């Protein structure tokens, strides 16, 4: 510790925050595989129809 | 200022002649930030977040929530402040010596303020890259007699805490080995989650003349562009010669979020509003500018240097 | 003079190292750019897990306790009691911060339950590992072992060659 | 205030010094914006 | 351990110029006499705007002593310490700590104020020994124009007049 | 907030009927200054001019100047926070308990928000006084168990390097001892060159009522409030001397000059009692209230005031 | 701003405690004014 | 925002237009 007043040297402070980003799973997903649902907690059902010629 | 003042205004008028610093090469747009002081220091605090435990499942009634904790981080960068003197014409003179072809005196080696001024900015410009490439203030070729500075004042070559690669001067002229050194160093780079940026190299002349032999059809230059490639996500490498290197090799990346250069805006040459007068037709003028402001994160650059003995 | 000013810089980092938060600065940026394994430090304060009906009192400070036992100290008379690092039959609580400028040093008492991270004392820091019952000794430092419930939730932390800390979960009196 | 705008006028040398400041930031913007890399 | 701490403290801004140490009471300026005798007193009593001076790189600590040019294996440059006799180059009237930076004033310069003095009367004949203080007695002019004046069991100082080689 | 906060809006209406603070008597109204700051310190820089040598005469031609130096000095003074809470009704409770004459539960010892909240006031602010005057915090008339402060952070009796005289006990009642260990201390003060200001002495009821008797043969025309008038009138440079009165003191004199150069008191602009945002709450009549004050500012010049004590064992 | 003039309307608790402080001062300030020694 | 609903509504609406801005400007 210098044993002056350096605090008088102290003529600029930046402080590093950064910011709240995009996340990077979405690297992993095509635009068209992502579709968000309406719900918090529990279990959601979904059906899948499905034809064939008989 | 211009009606009365005739340095300023021909500053003014000529500055745009200068050529723009080398040193922005060696950076992204991103990675500089001006910061407004000539001398003294700036305190840098860096903020983060850490989690204490597992998240806490919201089920029924609960009252312990798991915690989210803060810590600080205070980086000091000192800044120094230089000046240079030079002599030139002095204004009411310039015409006893403004010739057909040029003005001044050949004879004597006396120039009009505007050129001598551009001149004397080119050069502290080039003083001014050499100390951010390399971190030392010299004049010589030899790189010695240099300018006692500050401490937390580095550059990209003489930054501490970081990684370093020695080549023994008995294998100084085998690519083999400076390629072994260069992957030791490479694995031993931590880039974390940050790891998905671009690259840089600088190499001296003579890596250069050895990167381009072939590999003992593929060269050298492209099996060290497949290896950065294998640790940064495989982006761009980018590639730089330097003649102020001297068996020396830097790799770091191009991430404002690991390394940032926050110079001083008064870096560049400046003029100062003090200029010497007397009886006599030679008057001297001064320059100032600032050095330092490179901030790194730890472990995050590599450093080889081939002995030469 | 530059001896002088050496033995200040080495006794100034022990009193630092004696420290939660001391103001040390660097040049560089210290490495932490991943979100694993980010807590095992010194300045973590407060409790990993924390509810909002906690009993939380303050009382100044005799000496360094954070991040140990603490007991009732009393003086004289001319001033008010104070609290110390300690344990054994003085345990009074567990002091989880301080705040320097005031002198003032947090405490959750013992009839609390508290979880989080707490100095370990150096001997056995590598036998002590999760399951095992700790208890609080004369300097307030936990060590393996009567009249105090402690469980450690996980292994020693060497965060400095003699300060290493231990998950804890402090529930209260034992019979 | 630039030195590259034209209807500036400084007034004395701290604007100057401003100025030229400002002219320095913007060549660098310039010349990192037409850089091809 | 705070103790050895405060002494150490103490011990190096004795030894420093202007330490920054707060105080819990204001002083009293009572008199504006003999209010110059003091370490913090920079520069000298009667300084003309044709002085030359120069700054350098301090190895150690020279304020208000004789440097002398000292000269490491090349790897940088040149800078000053205390010193004397035949190898004196200046007088060092100011330091400022922050760049480390000594301001010299030299030999071939007229000087007039406070030196550091060896542990005296006006009018004596004084020299610079080699660790820059000013001693009894010769290639230096230098004459006392005062008694000692003590500011610490170590420290003495004197006003000098140093005008050039004997 | 007046139309959502009641008890907000009660301590608006019941805040002018709290009284003014006594300690308000013992300074000139220039020697106070509010300073913006809740828990922290103050930093006050002081600087000087000196001569390094004899003016330089002006005549012909000369390049060689006399120079003038400078100087400063730095002072800290700490400030601390300090609360207080206290139970009441609950505003829609009042009307199950105002009587005829009262409104409160006399059995329970409860009160509606605004009375309790003047009757805290009040004590908050007597503790105030006590701590300004003394430098010391404590509940108790032995003055034990006092509560730990920061350092700078003294009053008007514990102000370091000050003029201390002690009368012994054998002459606990010899106004001649007393007189003379107060003319000893008056010799030492040491005003510098603002010698000329009025000032105050303050002494306890005991001291009061001994100075108010005929100075002693028993010579009339004179008391001995009158004599010590006068001595201080002969340091003052033949300025105004007030004296006061306070049950705090016991067997202590204290004299200081009224002069903002010498003492200065910068209390912060939230030292006297506040009202927090927090309002504890329950299911039934009783909540809770809390009351934030501030302590600490006192800027003293060394060896500018003088405390005699009459020591009585 | 000062709970003295009852045309003063708070919006929030600061407001509210800053028209506290210069109440006081006012207070002080006409004390010192109305002494007479 | 009225409410806190409408608040988080309009967070969750903000991450589903920042995350399709997203994936119109990336560029594989």
């Amino acid at each position: 510790m210098e044993l002056f007043d350096e605090n008088y040297y102290a003529k600029a402070v930046a402080n590093i925050i950064g910011e709240v980003k995009d996340p990077i799973m979405y690297k992993w997903f095509s635009p068209d595989q992502i579709e968000d649902v309406d719900l918090q907690m529990g279990y959601q059902k979904t059906v899948k129809w499905d034809a064939f010629l008989n | 200022l211009f009606d009365e003042n005739y340095y300023a205004k021909a500053v003014a008028n000529i500055i745009g002649e200068v050529k723009d610093p080398i040193m922005y090469k060696w950076f992204s747009p991103d990675q500089i930030e001006d910061v407004d002081l000539q001398m003294g220091y700036q305190k840098t605090v860096k903020w983060d977040a850490f989690l204490n435990a597992n998240p806490t499942t919201i089920a029924n009634e609960v009252n312990t929530i798991s915690t989210i904790g803060f810590s600080s981080e205070v980086v000091r960068l000192n800044y120094l402040k230089l000046q240079y003197k030079f002599r030139h014409l002095k204004q009411t003179s310039e015409k006893f010596y403004t010739s057909d072809s040029y003005i001044g005196d050949i004879n004597n080696n006396l120039l009009p303020f505007a050129q001598a001024y551009k001149l004397a900015s080119s050069e502290i410009i080039k003083l001014i890259n050499h100390f951010v490439l390399t971190g030392t203030v010299s004049i010589q070729k030899d790189g010695k007699n240099q300018k006692r500075l500050l401490p937390n004042m580095y550059g990209l070559l003489n930054m501490p805490e970081q990684i370093k690669e020695e080549v023994a001067s008995g294998d100084k002229d085998k690519m083999d080995k400076i390629f072994e050194k260069i992957e030791a160093g490479l694995s031993k780079l931590e880039l974390g989650d940050e790891f998905s940026t671009p690259m840089m190299v600088i190499v001296d002349p003579a890596t250069s003349l050895k990167l381009v032999k072939p590999y003992a059809c593929e060269k050298w230059e492209d099996v060290l562009i497949q290896t950065i490639k294998a640790i940064n996500n495989r982006e761009d490498v980018y590639i730089e010669t330097s003649n102020l290197l001297k068996h020396k090799i830097l790799i770091y990346p191009l991430n404002s979020e690991l390394i940032k250069f926050k110079p001083s805006k008064y870096m560049l040459p400046t003029p100062n509003e003090q200029v010497d007068k007397d009886s006599t037709d030679v008057a001297h003028s001064y320059i100032d500018f600032v050095l330092g402001g490179l901030l790194a994160t730890r472990k995050t650059i590599l450093q080889v240097n081939i002995k030469q003995s | 003079i530059t001896k002088i000013k050496q033995e200040f810089d080495k006794k100034v980092a022990e009193i630092q190292a004696l420290m939660k938060n001391p103001q040390q600065d660097s040049g560089l940026l210290s490495n932490s750019i991943d979100f694993r394994d980010q807590n095992l430090i010194f300045s973590n304060s407060g409790g990993v897990c924390t509810s909002s009906k906690d009993k939380i009192e303050n009382y100044p400070a005799k000496g360094y306790p954070y991040k140990r036992g603490v007991k009732l100290s009393f003086g004289d008379g001319t001033t008010e009691l104070e609290v110390e690092a300690g344990g054994g039959d003085d345990l009074y609580g567990v002091c989880s911060d301080i705040d320097e400028f005031s002198g003032m040093a947090t405490v959750i008492p013992i009839t609390n339950n508290f979880t989080g991270y707490l100095t370990l004392k150096k001997d056995g820091q590598n036998g002590v590992n999760p399951g095992d019952k700790l208890n609080f000794n004369q300097h307030g430092e936990l060590e393996k072992v009567k009249s105090v419930n402690a469980i450690a939730l996980s292994k020693a932390h060497k965060l400095t060659e003699d300060l290493f800390i231990v998950l804890a979960s402090v529930f209260g009196n034992r019979a | 205030a630039s030195l590259l705008d034209s209807n500036f006028v400084p007034i004395n040398f701290t604007e100057f010094v401003q100025a030229i400041s400002n002219t320095y930031k913007q060549r660098r913007i310039q010349f990192y914006e037409n850089l091809k890399r």
